[PDB]
């Protein structure tokens, strides 16, 4: 089966450069055209360049053009994309993807994408402070906790809970970014019968930072 | 340079309903070509050369247009068609897309459940204060959040963030956080936000008082 892995992703300062891989297996790479295209952080799809299967005809789109250079090994069975002089608005997935036939222009098999972002933000990790109710009596047979992971970069951050309940239910909230640095939060809601009577936390890993933090949610 | 024009941008359907999205463009296209897409995957080919269902791909699945004016169509929705959905056009090099029809799953209605909770006293000692304020559950996605310091409403230090969809039940869900200095919070008694939906017979209000206990 048709198979394209893409590497060479990460951060990258303002001005910068970057040199992307895309590998084939299952066809006969050397005769077909390949394309790069890339997806912006909740946006949509921007078609980026075209490399026929020779490498004898190339396509930019205008926004990259003299800036990235689109290139291929054929022996090897590696397509590449060099990028240069970077801006937040590259800040993308990048996806190679190639067609059924030679060198039509569309996309039917895509690789599973490289993520290149543009920041010269300094990697940091989360303070994580626990989102308990106020004092009070409470109702109901649910009680709802969270968690507010404050100012870290970059985005990767995985919050997982630790609670009384296989029926708990957990909302994760997508980070907004704020001078550089993200903010996100989580919410789980439990029966109230396991809280506070049982421990609830919420376990907080940022891999960038090589950091994890355990917060237990404490009643007032 | 062929701009694309998707319409709707979002829209919602029940699973067995027929579904039908359209692309304009700004000038005549050769061939249009349709993708969708799931969170966290990537795009997967639909359609090809305009009207053409590509291998692997369920048949409720249709491409029609010419000229300037195009369509896909889904003869009877299935749960797991909820996904965003592209138009690419071949003209001449550029290749363009449209910006998507996210279709959403059409849910019955829910109420959102809304929790307030004080900034932590971890969060105090750092000389910041969040007030958070959950919304969760709801359907459909409209919703609006309004926060009052004292009686006055606030809305300078707002921010709000939307989930997608739930996985398991199609609500919603939104996080509505109050953002202060300590000295700020600490000047104030009663934090108040509240939802209004429209499922709500009477905004869903929910408070505390610094003073209290």
């Amino acid at each position: 089966d048709v198979q394209l892995v893409e590497s060479g992703g990460g951060l990258v300062q303002p001005g910068g450069s970057r040199k992307l891989s895309c590998a084939a297996s299952g066809f006969t790479f050397s005769g077909f055209g390949m394309h790069w295209v890339r997806q912006a952080p909740e946006k949509g799809l921007e078609w980026v360049a075209y490399i026929s299967s020779g490498s004898s005809l190339i396509y930019y789109a205008d926004t990259v053009k003299g800036r990235f250079t689109i290139s291929r090994d054929n022996p090897k069975n590696t397509l590449f994309l060099q990028m240069t002089s970077l801006r937040s608005e590259d800040t993308a997935m990048y996806f190679c993807a190639t067609s059924l036939y030679y060198g039509t222009p569309w996309f039917a098999y895509w690789g599973q994408g490289t993520l290149v972002t543009v920041s010269a933000a300094k990697t940091t990790p989360p303070s994580v402070y626990p989102l308990a109710p106020g004092c009070g009596d409470t109702t109901g047979s649910s009680v709802t906790l969270g968690c507010l992971v404050k100012g870290y970069f970059p985005e990767s951050v995985t919050v997982t809970w630790n609670s009384g309940s296989l029926s708990s239910s957990v909302h994760t909230f997508p980070a907004l970014l704020q001078s550089g640095l993200y903010t996100m939060s989580s919410s789980v809601t439990v029966p109230s019968s396991t809280w506070p009577s049982q421990t609830v936390t919420c376990s907080v890993a940022h891999p960038a930072s090589s950091t994890t933090v355990d917060k237990k949610l404490e009643p007032s | 340079d062929i701009v694309l024009t998707q319409s709707p941008a979002i829209m919602s359907a029940s699973p067995g309903e027929k579904v039908t999205m359209t692309c304009s463009a700004s000038s005549s296209v050769t061939y249009m070509y349709w993708y969708q897409q799931k969170p966290g995957s990537s795009p997967r080919l639909l359609i090809y050369d305009t009207s053409n269902l590509a291998s692997g791909v369920p048949v409720r699945f249709s491409g029609s247009g010419s000229g300037t004016s195009y369509s896909l169509t889904i003869s009877r929705m299935e749960a797991e068609d909820a996904a965003t959905f592209y138009c690419q056009q071949w003209s001449s090099y550029p290749l363009t897309f449209g910006a998507g029809t996210k279709l959403e799953l059409k849910r019955a209605d829910a109420a959102p459940t809304v929790s307030i909770f004080p900034p932590s006293s971890e969060q105090l000692t750092s000389g910041g204060a969040s007030v958070v304020c959950f919304l969760n559950n709801f359907y459909p996605k409209d919703i609006n959040v309004k926060w009052k310091i004292d009686g006055s409403e606030r809305q300078n230090g707002v921010l709000n963030s939307w989930t997608d969809q739930d996985s398991k039940d199609s609500t919603y869900s939104m996080s509505s956080t109050l953002t202060l200095t300590k000295d700020e919070y600490e000047r104030h008694n009663s934090y108040t936000c509240e939802a209004t939906h429209k499922t709500s017979t009477s905004p869903i209000v929910k408070s505390f008082n610094r003073n209290e206990c």
